[PDB]
């Protein structure tokens, strides 16, 4: 418990004071991650800091006259050279480099440290599973899985100068809104946890493990829900997903009485006087931020995202409209019924959900 | 100068706690040295400690009122003496 | 005697005071080889407050300009006095 507490304190200090962007602080940060580092003088005006590990080599070009980083290059020693370290922006011909941006657009090393920790994770845990190859290809397999399953989700890599596979929905204004981020994290619970390569087969329309011999140990594929943030939190039925797949449960620590705002809305008589609210939930609502979607759990991505989208479009809007100061409104886990007037369920199309909310708003206004 | 040195020593504390106790003790002694000289330098100079908010506005008001009364009396003198 | 009272009136004096107190707590913690996070975070936020007050002191020059215009005031008064 001393080592775990010390590591937690070290993580807290690293996050609380990331340091200023200087060549010395970048070198110290790389050395703190166990990266080999050397400095070369390319010219009287230019110095390169080169940092290396098992697979990754990072060259950082520093302009001595301007006191500024000029360029950053990632090179892999893998047979896979096609690792995307650029931001995916639609319509810019200049692929903006994530590592360079993390050192030029931010006031501190926090953005660079997080991106370097991610590259170091892939480096440490890549062998015959190549995680640089697999993580690149996974973004294509997820995009295909959504096309085959008729899911209206867009897949982008590398959003806002951060490594990750981002899942976007169309918002009310046609603006793309991130729903979730998929990335690899170290499995703190089980160092013997086998992480396999799963490919989405176009032929079977399923995830398949082609090579059960290709695994890495002590890594998990994590799906993080991107909250736009208590009303913007996503709540799940306690039995919606197996508790073994829940990495981060937001425990409302026992000294602030924040029920789900949903459950406080079954307890507090401050309703729209036109609606009698009926709760038909059989399970408790829990706030989940992170899911383990490793191995056979890749099928759950579409189910989790449909719930997140339904919860945002239907549940959160119903709650907002009921909470603003007699028809019966029945709210259950997968269906909502407004007397004999309108209903919608979790398995209906987004167009049915929008029509339900429009009709509900017209009645409640 | 003690400010940048305090910053830097602070950062190699927060970056490398895994250094042996010798480095931690020596570096903490160095920070104690820098803040000791800090408090001394604060101590000998009264002006900095004074530096270390409506009074300025009051001084500005008194300056402008004395300026305008001087202008008025000088205008009166100019008007009277021209005869 | 009123000098120290004036010095204690300005916030940055209290700022250096509790910054010293926070480092005292930190050094006591490292002496017990039991580094407490709250002390370090208090130290860093107090240092930040010090540094913002360091900027806030700089925009000093207004008092100096008031001082020169005050000298102008009394020299004009002395000139008109001998007149």
């Amino acid at each position: 418990s001393y080592v775990e507490t010390l590591d937690s304190m070290i993580e807290l200090f690293k996050d609380y004071k990331p340091g200023s962007i200087t060549l010395e602080n970048i070198t110290r940060l790389c050395q703190t991650l166990g990266l080999e580092s050397f400095t070369e003088e390319l010219s009287n005006e230019l110095s390169r800091l080169s940092t290396a590990s098992k697979i990754i080599v990072i060259d950082v070009d520093y302009n001595k006259k301007q006191d500024r980083i000029q360029d950053v290059k990632l090179v892999l020693a893998s047979n896979f050279d096609n690792f995307d370290y650029f931001n995916q922006r639609d319509g810019e011909h200049e692929k903006s480099n994530i590592l360079l941006n993390s050192l030029t657009k931010y006031p501190d090393l926090k953005a660079f440290h997080n991106n370097l920790k991610f590259l170091y994770l892939l480096d440490a845990y890549s062998h015959k599973l190549d995680l640089f190859k697999y993580f690149t290809e996974l973004s294509h397999y997820i995009r295909q899985c959504f096309q085959d399953n008729c899911c209206d989700f867009k897949v982008r890599t590398n959003l806002n100068d951060k490594f990750g596979i981002y899942i976007l929905t169309q918002g009310i204004n046609g603006k793309e809104v991130p729903l979730a981020k998929i990335y690899l994290e170290e499995n703190k619970s089980d160092s013997q946890y086998r992480f396999y390569e799963y490919i989405y087969s176009q032929e079977t329309k399923s995830w398949i493990n082609e090579s059960a011999e290709n695994f890495s140990n002590g890594i998990s594929l994590v799906m993080e829900i991107v909250a736009n943030a208590y009303t913007d939190l996503i709540w799940f039925p306690e039995d919606f997903i197996s508790p073994e797949l829940i990495i981060d449960k937001v425990t409302c620590s026992s000294n602030s009485s924040s029920s789900p705002p949903i459950i406080d809305l079954f307890s507090n008589n401050n309703y729209n006087s036109r609606i009698q609210l009926m709760n038909d939930f059989t399970t408790k609502l829990i706030n989940i931020k992170k899911f383990d979607i490793s191995n056979d759990n890749l099928d759950l991505i579409s189910e989790i995202l449909k719930w997140v989208q339904w919860s945002r479009i239907v549940l959160q809007n119903v709650f907002k409209l009921v909470s603003t100061p007699v028809l019966q409104l029945i709210v259950s886990e997968d269906h909502i019924i407004l007397d004999t007037i309108s209903e919608c369920n979790l398995y209906d199309d987004v167009k049915c959900w929008s029509k339900f909310i429009e009709k509900f708003q017209d009645i409640v206004s | 100068e003690f400010i940048p040195h305090i910053f830097y020593s602070l950062h190699q504390i927060r970056k490398d706690p895994n250094n042996l106790s010798n480095q931690l003790e020596t570096l903490t002694g160095s920070i104690r040295h820098r803040l000791k000289l800090c408090k001394s330098l604060i101590s000998e100079n009264e002006d900095t400690k004074d530096l270390l908010p409506s009074e300025w506005q009051d001084i500005i008001h008194q300056r402008e009122q004395e300026l305008q009364i001087k202008r008025d009396v000088l205008d009166d003198l100019y008007r009277k003496l021209q005869r | 005697t009123n000098s120290e009272d004036k010095l204690s009136k300005v916030q940055l004096y209290e700022d250096l005071c509790r910054y010293e107190d926070t480092l005292s707590k930190l050094v006591e913690s490292v002496d017990r080889f039991k580094p407490n996070l709250d002390i370090a975070k208090d130290l860093i936020r107090t240092d930040e407050a010090l540094f913002e007050n360091v900027k806030l002191l700089a925009e000093d020059n207004i008092y100096r300009n008031l001082q020169k215009i005050d000298k102008d005031s009394e020299e004009l008064d002395s000139k008109t006095r001998k007149i």
